[PDB]
RNA sequence: GCAAGACUAAAACUCAAAUGAAUUGACGGGGGCCCGCACAAGCGGUGGAGCAUGUGGUUUAAUUCGAUGCAACGCGAAGAACCUUACCUGGCCUUGACAUACUAGAAACUUUUCAGAGAUGGAUUGGUGCCUUCGGGAACCUAGAUACAGGUGCUGCAUGGCUGUCGUCAGCUCGUGUCGUGAGAUGUUGGGUUAAGUCCCGCAACGAGCGCAACCCUUUUCCUUACUUGCCAGCAUUUCGGAUGGGAACUUUAAGGAUACUGCCAGUGACAAACUGGAGGAAGGCGGGGACGACGUCAAGUCAUCAUGGCCCUUACGGCCAGGGCUACACACGUGCUACAAUGGUCGGUACAAAGGGUUGCUACACAGCGAUGUGAUGCUAAUCUCAAAAAGCCGAUCGUAGUCCGGAUUGGAGUCUGCAACUCGACUCCAUGAAGUCGGAAUCGCUAGUAAUCGCGGAUCAGAAUGCCGCGGUGAAUACGUUCCCG
């Protein structure tokens, strides 16, 4: 935190990333249609495999 | 002694974060210098519009930026030109096709920023501080904060050795992480050197926690 | 730091950018077990022929905004002076004070 | 401390023979937490002492305690139970690490043995002890 | 007047004060009360040896600069072979490596060489592009001109911002009403209590804010939702490996909740604040840890992160390059690592973790090598593959108190890898050598429980280069009578 010398006087940061899977079984064709139309919200990033 | 930043601090508990945008490791730091850069040219550009806070989002392949301002006329422009040339500049500073949204301040009296500018240009235009400090004060006061502490630090009214005043009317419950305290600080650039401007502005305590935050 | 420095720092990407490929075709010919001793030698010759700036290893890390050569933090790209004031003031999404 | 007063930190029996007293000697012969090196060096002098005289090995040990056991400090003041103990198993330690032999648990056992008829180290600095107890 | 001296008693000259009483602070080698690993009681260290690292000094062409009692000295530096680099020697450039403003010409770019230590300089190829109201424009480069750029040069005693410290100390204030000519006082004192100006009583006082506490993170018990890449109680098949059908029970993963509040009983204190003991409960009186640091002090630290007033340089205090130095060595000091052995060393067999990293990367397996490693090859963008062997531990054999089958410094000889390049000056491997060291004076340091002690594992910086720093788990103690003295 000090310009130029203070060793103990530090702050910690930290960060986190949170992960969530979902699965899809018996896929009705109105399904993945209905996935591309649904929106993107920032922050959150979505992979979608077949 | 010195006391830690009171957005820094509720940056997880009652406040939000000024950027929303996720990225892997490898894009994480060019992200976030181009953001930086766009930030800089936003405060070199905007300065007589009256804006407090930006908000960068990376929602798909493209960017977001919500200007909050009390000038929407000016950044506007008198038929929309301003704001398409400043989509054509964000989008050639950030690679990316950059949507710029405006978000009006109707209480500018409570926006701990623009006090803080003020009260810098009314020292760079040498009033005196304590008519100028008083009068912000009392200013907000009105406008219906529950509280305002204002701090001046430097070489007051051109004397040789610089000193801090400071003046508080209200509360300000510095160590209760769910009151909602804005904070800014500013510079005053004067013949005589920097002098340094500190706004803390409380309004109110926020309740329910982050879950009614919405984060 | 100095303009000079930066500018220093700037020319030296540039080279390296520059001369990626060929650096890379050498080094693949001397690994290479089916080509001649001989191959490998003029490689090897060729390779030290290169410019001294070429090689990535006389690169350092400077802060993204003031050029500061310690202190880098490879994740964010600026070095802990910048990150402190950043941080703090909530430019950097995702970051908090750690408490555990 | 200065306001409060601390309850003494009471020891878990020991769990083969549910003796505090033993016990209390391993965690004073434990070095740096190795418990188990403890434990091996008083089970095989417990073990010794039964063979050398057939006698109960918690008795005979409790026996040779109270002979060892000081009555006095030093200024005289009568010295609290607790402290005579631990400084009979202090001196009992000490001096049994003196000796020559192979193992830490032979030298135990024969210390334990040579005590039980008040031939040891540790019985002379009682009686140094108590010479200096009648010097005040 | 014997004497020592007494009595009467001026002026020149010089200053703008000298004094009395009371008020608020501060201080006292003044007095009371109180707290804190402050002492006392304990367990381990330093000061002694070898090595690592920082500082002073000395030396040097240079050994770049800053930090200096606690609160500088494994500090800026989360990582100096070139680079970094700011220093030295020598070689070069001058509107400049970089900006704006003006004037002209060119696509920009690209190949091959030559001289040179390189910076540079000279020849040598291809290409000559994009819009166009298309008379030119967009980048980009080259030439000229001057306003200027540039400066880790000076001032932290001109400043902003940021930080240390007293100190996680418990205090710091304001408005009405009373007393005093007044500055001021009262409230905020007095009696108990507490980790706390925490709470309760009396009291010319009656009321409020910032501080304390709580709101935030993590750990301990249970419930709901969620069932894969994670799990396997019951069934079935098995090459005996959750391996395969299969199951949603359990562990775990991670979001949301519930619970603890003197709630119940007993005794005390005032009869209050509280305090002591007991049941139930995973947990009992603040359950454990973290973050959060009031009004203020030190002309405390930083112009070398950055910004900034003023001062200074402009063929140089600016810019480019090669080599050297920051790694020196009669010495002194601080912080560490490894030992002096049997509660141990070596050899063989065999168990039990947590957290973190991996696509310019981590690598199963096979072959080669004594080994560091090399080659082929496989999986992994990761609860899926991998780093990876946990170590101390247990069982068996041997060594028998010896400078040793302890210790592992130093030196000789062979190598591997990163890198354009390991001479100055890298890490690691093998053979040989086998130093001091026998538990360390005066003095001095840390720690009150999953703590001290001891054992291993990971990461940031990073091509390579930790005994430092920041984290993770395994095993797991001793002692607290008390405030008489030491410090705050």
């Amino acid at each position: 935190t000090s310009p130029h010398v203070n060793k103990d006087a530090r702050d910690q940061y930290e960060i986190r990333t949170y992960k969530r899977l979902i699965d899809i079984v018996q896929p009705t064709d109105k399904t993945v249609d209905a996935l591309m139309k649904l929106d993107l919200a920032a922050g959150v990033d979505v992979q979608i495999a077949l | 002694g010195q006391k830690v930043h009171p957005i820094g601090i509720r940056l997880g508990v009652v406040k939000r974060h000024n950027a929303n945008w996720y990225a892997n490791p490898k894009q994480y730091a060019e992200y976030l210098l181009k953001d930086l850069q766009v930030r800089e040219f936003l405060t070199k550009k905007l300065k007589n519009a009256m804006v407090s806070n930006i908000l960068i989002e990376r929602p798909s392949g493209a960017a977001k930026v919500t200007i909050s301002t009390a000038r929407p006329g000016i950044v506007i422009g008198k038929k929309g030109e301003d704001i398409e040339k400043l989509q054509r500049e964000l989008t050639n500073i950030m690679g990316v096709p950059a949507q710029v949204s405006i978000n009006e301040i109707d209480r500018p009296d409570l926006d701990a920023r623009l006090v803080a500018e003020a009260i810098a240009s009314q020292l760079e235009k040498r009033v005196m501080f304590r008519r100028a400090m008083k009068r912000a004060v009392q200013n907000t006061m009105r406008a219906g904060a529950k509280g305002i502490k204002v701090e001046v630090s430097g070489r007051l009214g051109g004397a040789e050795i610089a000193r801090t005043e400071w003046y508080r009317e209200g509360r300000v419950p510095l160590h209760t992480l769910r009151a909602d305290i804005d904070y800014a600080t500013m510079r005053a650039e004067t013949t005589y050197g920097t002098i340094g401007v500190k706004v803390w502005i409380f309004r109110g305590e926020i309740l329910g926690g982050m879950k009614q935050v919405m984060n | 730091a100095k303009k000079g420095m930066i500018n220093r720092e700037l020319k030296r990407e540039k080279t390296v950018a520059k001369y990626a490929a060929k650096r890379a075709e050498l080094k693949a010919t001397i690994a290479n077990v089916n080509a001649s001793d001989e191959e490998r030698f003029e490689a090897m010759l060729k390779l030290q022929a290169l410019p001294r700036n070429a090689s990535p290893v006389r690169l350092r890390n400077r802060c993204g905004l003031t050029g500061r050569p310690h202190g880098y933090f490879r994740k964010f790209g600026l070095s802990r002076n910048k990150l402190r004031d950043t941080v703090m003031q909530g430019d950097v999404p995702g970051v908090v004070k750690a408490s555990w | 401390p200065r306001r409060r007063v601390v309850a003494a930190r009471e020891i878990l029996p020991d769990p083969k023979f549910s003796s505090q007293t033993i016990a209390k000697f391993m965690n004073h012969v434990m070095q740096d937490g190795k418990k188990s090196i403890a434990e091996s060096i008083v089970y095989g002098a417990l073990e010794r002492v039964q063979e050398k005289n057939k006698v109960d090995p918690v008795e005979f040990f409790e026996t040779t305690l109270e002979k060892v056991r000081p009555m006095v400090e030093v200024v005289p003041m009568e010295v609290r139970p607790s402290r005579r103990t631990a400084l009979a198993m202090r001196w009992l330690v000490d001096a049994a690490a003196k000796r020559s032999e192979k193992t830490m648990a032979l030298r135990l056992a024969g210390e334990l043995l040579d005590a039980a008829e008040g031939k040891g180290a540790a019985i002379k600095k009682r009686e140094d002890v108590h010479r200096m107890a009648e010097a005040n």
